[PDB]
DNA sequence: TAACAGCTCTAACAGGAATA
RNA sequence: AUUCCUGUUAGAGCUGUUAAC
DNA sequence: TAACAGCTCTAACAGGAATA
RNA sequence: AUUCCUGUUAGAGCUGUUAAC
């Protein structure tokens, strides 16, 4: 059964699913696993004997990892990772003491080293939210359980051997959700962990997982078998009429590794009519953030504890302008509200077939997708005949930043036509580079008086510099100052960049200049880059950069017309 | 609107040297105090050995008798410092090797080289270091040479050799530092002399200087990427550093990998979780035991909804977590106004969105001006006119714009392989995409750790 | 012992602290009281032998109270509220069948009805912020169980009799807090409820609660005695060295009705050298609110759940202005900060001793107490000499609004600045009526041309009208036209509150103008009162109020001046 | 307040030595009994319901070499039901080395 | 606890009648 | 008190801000 | 999955040297 | 590759917005 199938299984019959995590789900909570749990005891009992330093070995270090393997392999203790070695540890370092094992015990897993993950964050908000009744985990420790205390803020009810008739009554009174535990809390007397407890079933217990069985259906992760009185509790609970209507999926991080009794025990119930599935799904903290994908309608209050990088951080509050200061390239576009045309085509459009539209017919307008044009109704019955034209309509942008932001068509729209409107009445030329706007000093016109504080601006010493012209050591390469001009949208706001750049006449001759770019660009320091940016402010705006409010509309002339108003100081702020 | 939130400029970090003394200008404190790691003996003396082929090696002597002598700067005189003798700036005597010390690359390497095989170059300029290798004891750093002639092979598509060989003698231990004819023949001598004596000091032994004022309960991480270009498709190899001041002496800069394939250089959830985890477990180790308490995790990326997610449940929620992201290419800049002769002074940081700000790791420093004392320094003049800003986007954080700004620039000041004042990225992010070359062009590295005395 | 005293005693000792929650405090959390659940087991068994309607007459009713009393002492029942009652009337209900005792208790006390209140939840915030370790209440259903878990985010360790030796254990390897309930939880079978229950106690948590006694003092709270099993427990615990080190203070809601085996409890450990103590602090609730207030350097997440009022919520945003509009009385003061001067005086000063030093003085300068000055020093030496004077300097409001906001002082301050500052170049005289400033038409001058305009808007149907004179039969009371002029502190904003009234010459013979003033006001409706409101903006600002932002500064020709910026148009909004 | 010192110099500590006794298991080295005073303080110590919860160690360089009311006491609080034990070590600070 | 600032309420009176 | 809330004359109640005790 | 928009990065080259 | 990052030429990666399949 594939993986895809199963998130769909899980999510057609969600109401009835009882889940079975026994050992692997602790891994991934920071929680030591039982493979680390015996070189824990190996380590110290090691460091016992052998009078050794702890703090000068590291357990998880390979060589001191080897040499204490060794050691043990030296006495006769079992080889490697072998059955009946975590419990011949235990018995071994412990003695017979009940008591100590417990504490030492609890202390490895203690609930102060567990971080919940999404994974754990998961399955306690499908206890709460009521899709999983019963939950039966065969780890002692604190977490899916402080999961739930977490993400609901109420307590959960675990039962542990310690009462272990709580669970047959409780699923019976249906007051879920239950969390059984087959091995019980480590803070109670019996732990049933070793091996010679681990081949007995508590008989009310197996109970109340077979009342549960019969009701809901099964999903069993991170389980790898090698136990037998849980495996022959699952298969005498198959042996029940209806054993799992909702069928059981047993998801292992890798169906190649399974175990082979997951196999046989898989086969079995197959065997005996019940529709049990084997998937592969990968870890279960990757499987359970799936399976809160596909819930609908989770509730916001705990969907805020789930996924704690859902909700927004950092929303650090910037202090007053209060108290040198810094004078950036932004010019604040304060207009908030703008008006657009709409055209209803018959037939569906790609934003790619009216770009070639665009380039063919070449009207006097502008147009985007998402169609939004911007200026007379005309110039689009040239581009779009009657035919094809069902309404044309009116648009609304209550608000423009959070529409740019939120689609980047609107962006490139609202970025074209400030550019057309900066540039509508003015003889500076517009070009494209890339997807970057220019506007460049017409080769021409370069005497232009308007052009003379910017002559102020580039000469030496005072004097009077040069605006347009040719490379000193090109064939054809002609030159001139300009603005890239562009759109930023920072927060809530919307903001036009000014950046001085020296424009090529030649698109793709542009390299062949760079020396005479950088020696140009040489000693464009502080000062001089002030003294352009203010002259290419002043012949952008036709104001100075103080106290003006300059609006600016594009296509005056036409009934649908975007009427912008750009700060003419860019942004300051002094320091504190 | 026109009035932004008021910023404030972090003062130029300190930098602890010899007995704890404290100067903001490296190289002028080195000449004056001497290195931080010299308290005590790490490196005895500075032992060195040649491997070039017959014809070039004298270039290989003369530069080291260049590096014994002192030198004065010709280019860039506004920064750098007068040297002393590696002997009286770094208070250790520079060894020069003897016959032994002293091998010759095989003349099978120019045949390579002819033939345009960048790998079998690599694998005999290895192979040529056996010599060297039974007097290991012998010799404490390995200053290989390439001839001008090798220069087919020095860069080409799907290849690199300076990170080949890295990769190839980082496993043996060895540091190698890599001279090229190019810095070889250039005209300014002090430039070339002091960036090779204080990678050879780095190199041999450790910590030329460092960061001052640096709290012990925080750990510094940086991840960055590299492409390797698939016939098919492509593969983003990334991998991540850390920073952190330890409880003992020696301040500690390690990189390494994050492991299959990756198809974008945005980690997953499982990625995340076992990378962080290694992270502070090394930070534990050299802690003995103890829980950083501030962590930082700067991505030239963004960082997605499940690394943000990994983060936050791979450690407890006694250490807070400031997820930032750098941004390198951005549309501001800013001119610094009393209009200034000298741009924005360095380390201005300007609050422009509740998450968004700008940062001035480049700009005007104060206070390291050798003549005409009092005026101001700009670092990248001769690139640039003015200094271009980096974006840092909070992903995660309780309070304090301040906290990470001032850790950036402190961790823009210690690259020990970086000759010049500070640089524009944090270390952290540097050598992230340093390891992440190497690894780009030696895959099987993925299972080790290294310090940054081997790559710099 | 007196109730202040207690609390210092605790708060200097909270860290090792006992607590001992009775079946009182879970009377608050919505749960039956043990008289509740009489009352209802009386009217359940009382409708099916006697076969009645169970939902047609209620419970809470003091004549069915009273029948189903009457009938149940009809069959010679126990009388009225009486020892062995409770245990009866169960074990008559439930014919000695735990198992349906024990549903019933658990429907009654389920985890549904309740509703936690400040002192469960300021008991776990104890709990999970470490004061107080070990909390054995009396109870049953889990109301801390459920609300400490709600605040901390973290699942609660609790005992019960299921097991009882999961108590010293986890009291002797320091696992806390620890909760045992010493009648243990309704899931669990042992229940330990009736009367022939309550005369034996549990080895294991006996033994626990003499262990628990050495290490810290008790508190108990909402526990009425009664208990024979309890009180013995407590008189071996008392019977110990240093039982109750930091003592044990027997807290009831009333001294007055507390049962004389507490007070006998209480005179029986004293005798025994401890210092236990008897006090009352009224309920519960109160008693744990009061030691959360004594609380310090609680932690923010965990106390943004003990007090959910405290954080501050309906932060509900406000709409855009898109889209009839009404045209408000309030000009938006858009001065952010303001420049005042400071004198520091050699001995401390009162705001009244100020305020008759202006009286008295009579400067031509503002002060008010926070000692800030706006005006000329000169001004202040004539009010303070040399000597009262230690040093005079600048003051920086950064932010007028939350300045103004934080201390009436400023406000009131900010407000006759702001009065003096539109007063200051008019003709236009200023008076006071209680505390609100009148702006009212001088009668010399009533024949200016700056009067015309609202000499215009009181006309009637559009001819000239009047703005000062004499009433019409008054023997000397004069009247004019005036504004009301205030300051209000809206959000983060300040406006200025304009409204027109009828001044009258004598301040306290108003009242015999009133026919007047209503007659005189019968007929200015909303064009009248828009035409005035008008006129009044036009005087006091001298611009129309159309896109206009006139700015006025009070001592200009002084070095303390303060400059305000209001817009000359009111606020406004278009309907939506 | 801890960490907390206090020399029996033998009832000033003997109220704090039971108040002690419930809380932390108690190991004894050095001594070998022979003072009544201290005898009967550890065994008024031992009477209550929850004593040396952890357990009283007592550890002696050679186990037979110990005076007999040593091992009289081990039996007597091993018989209330206490978990004294009586283990051999070697010198109290080479004991105190190895641990 | 004694003043002082504002915001808002009720407690006693009085009081005239729906754009003229 | 068939109603309505418009004013007048007063006092409190809360918040505060100081000085204390 | 196929285009299209923006934001940002690296991958190869080239390239000159700190306010003149 | 003693260094630094300034540009050029390209491609990807993410987001999106449509059309689907
Ligand atoms: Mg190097």
């Amino acid at each position: 059964l594939t993986d895809n199938e199963f998130y769909q299984h899980y999510l057609q019959n969600s109401q009835h699913m009882m889940w079975f995590l026994g050992a692997g789900t602790s891994r991934s909570a920071g929680l030591p696993t039982a493979s680390d749990i015996i070189w824990d005891l190996k380590h110290r009992y090691y460091c016992l004997h052998e009078n050794q330093d702890y703090q000068k070995h590291d357990i998880n270090n390979h060589a001191i990892k080897s040499k204490i393997q060794s050691y043990m392999d030296s006495k006769g203790f079992p080889l490697q990772w072998s059955p009946e070695e975590y419990s011949f540890y235990f018995e071994l370092v412990f003695r017979d003491d009940y008591e100590a094992q417990r504490k030492y015990l609890l202390e490895a897993l203690a609930s102060r080293k567990v971080s919940l993950n999404i994974g754990h964050r998961v399955l306690a908000a499908l206890l709460e939210m009521n899709q999983t009744k019963v939950v039966f985990t065969t780890n002692f420790d604190d977490v899916i359980e402080t999961a739930f205390s977490d993400i609901s803020g109420k307590h959960l009810s675990v039962y542990h051997l310690e009462g272990s008739y709580a669970a047959l009554s409780a699923l019976n009174t249906e007051a879920f959700p239950i969390y059984a535990k087959i091995h019980g809390d480590f803070r109670y007397q019996k732990i049933k962990n070793l091996t010679p407890d681990l081949q007995t079933n508590d008989r009310e217990i197996h109970k109340c997982f077979l009342a549960a069985a019969i009701r809901f259906g099964l999903v069993v992760s991170g389980y790898s078998g090698r136990d037998e009185n849980v495996m022959t509790m699952l298969r005498a609970a198959i042996d029940q009429n209806n054993a799992f209507p909702h069928g059981l999926y047993w998801t292992v991080p890798s169906i190649s590794k399974s175990e082979p009794a997951v196999q046989d025990l898989i086969t079995y119930a197959q065997g005996k009519g019940v529709r049990a599935y084997l998937v592969e799904t990968g870890t279960f903290d990757e499987m359970l953030s799936k399976i809160w994908r596909q819930v609908k309608d989770k509730p916001a209050a705990i969907d805020a504890k789930v996924r704690t990088a859902r909700v927004c951080p950092v929303s650090i509050p910037l202090p007053g302008p209060g108290k040198p200061a810094l004078r950036t390239n932004a010019l604040p576009v304060v207009t908030q509200s703008i008006r657009c045309g709409v055209v209803t085509l018959a037939s569906p459009i790609t934003f790619s077939e009216l770009k070639e539209r665009i380039s063919q017919k070449s009207p006097k307008a502008l147009l985007t997708y998402t169609v939004l044009f911007l200026g007379g109704e005309p110039e689009i019955r040239k581009i779009f005949s009657n035919d094809e034209i069902n309404s044309i309509g009116q648009y609304y942008i209550d608000e423009i930043a959070q529409s740019v932001a939120a689609s980047t068509f609107l962006k490139s729209f609202v970025e074209e036509a400030i550019l057309t409107a900066l540039l509508r009445e003015k003889p500076i030329l517009h070009r494209v580079r890339h997807r970057t706007h220019y506007a460049v000093i017409p080769n021409a016109s370069a005497k232009d008086d308007r052009f003379l504080d910017l002559r102020k601006a580039v000469g030496f010493k005072g004097d009077l510099g040069y605006i347009t012209g040719n490379v000193t050591n090109a064939k054809e390469l002609s030159w001139a100052e300009a603005v890239s001009i562009r759109l930023e949208e920072r927060g809530g706001k919307l903001w036009i960049m000014l950046k001085p750049e020296i424009w090529i006449k030649p698109l793709d001759r542009r390299e062949e200049a760079t020396d005479f770019i950088r020696s140009r660009r040489r000693y464009r320091f502080n000062q001089c880059s002030y003294q352009i940016l203010d002259a290419w402010i002043k012949i952008l705006f036709g104001s100075i950069g103080g106290g003006g409010t300059v609006n600016i509309s594009c296509f005056p002339d036409a009934e649908f017309k975007a009427e912008f108003e750009i700060g003419t100081r860019t942004a300051f702020s002094l320091g504190v | 609107l026109s009035q932004l939130a008021a910023h404030s400029t972090i003062p130029e970090p300190l930098l602890l040297f010899k007995d704890n003394r404290t100067d903001t200008h490296p190289l002028r404190g080195l000449s004056q105090y001497g290195p931080y790691s010299a308290c005590f003996n790490l490196p005895g003396q500075v032992r060195l050995a040649y491997l070039a082929p017959t014809e070039h090696m004298r270039k290989l002597d003369a530069i080291v008798r260049e590096l014994q002598n002192p030198a004065t700067p010709k280019e860039a005189t506004n920064y750098y410092v007068e040297y002393g003798g590696f002997e009286k700036v770094f208070k250790v005597p520079l060894v020069m090797p003897q016959e032994h010390l002293r091998c010759l690359a095989l003349d099978e390497c120019h045949g390579v080289a002819a033939n345009g095989n960048g790998l079998a170059l690599a694998d005999k300029i290895v192979q040529s270091m056996s010599g060297l290798f039974r007097q290991k004891h012998a010799f404490d750093v390995l200053l290989v040479y390439l001839p001008a002639s090798w220069k087919k092979c020095f860069e080409y598509d799907g290849f690199d050799l300076h990170d080949r060989i890295k990769a190839k003698v980082a496993p043996l231990n060895l540091p190698i530092q890599i001279i090229n004819d190019t810095a070889l023949t250039r005209q300014c001598r002090a430039n070339v002399m002091w960036g090779v004596s204080v990678a050879l000091y780095a190199k041999a032994g450790g910590i030329p200087w460092k960061l001052a004022d640096w709290d012990k309960d925080e750990a510094y991480i940086g991840l960055s990427y590299a492409i390797k270009k698939n016939a098919e498709g492509q593969e983003y190899t990334t991998c991540c550093s850390q920073v952190f001041d330890p409880d003992g002496t020696g301040f500690e800069f390690v990189a390494y990998d994050t492991r299959d394939r990756k198809g974008n250089p945005y980690l997953s959830y499982q990625e995340m979780q076992s990378v962080l985890s290694k992270s502070l477990h090394l930070y534990q180790s050299s802690h003995n035991g103890r829980m950083p308490r501030k962590i930082f995790i700067h991505k030239t990326t963004h960082f997605t909804e499940d690394e943000i997610q990994g983060a936050f449940d791979s450690f407890s929620s006694s250490t807070e977590i400031e997820l930032v992201q750098i941004i390198q290419s951005t549309n501001w800049y800013g001119l610094k106004v009393d209009p200034a002769s000298y741009p924005v002074d360095r380390g201005l940081y300007q609050p422009l969105t509740e998450s968004e700000c700008l940062l001035w790791t480049q700009g005007s420093v104060m206070g390291v001006n050798q003549q005409n004392p009092g005026q101001p320094v700009f670092k990248e003049a001769a690139l640039t006119p003015l200094p271009n800003p980096i974006m840092l986007r909070r992903f995660s954080g309780n309070g304090g714009w301040h906290a990470t700004c001032s850790s950036i620039l402190a961790l823009t000041k210690v690259d020990w392989n970086n000759n010049t004042l500070y640089k524009k990225l944090p270390v952290t992010l540097v050598y992230s995409q340093v390891f992440a070359d190497v690894v780009k062009q030696t895959p099987e590295i993925v299972n080790e750790i290294y310090d940054y005395r081997f790559f710099m």
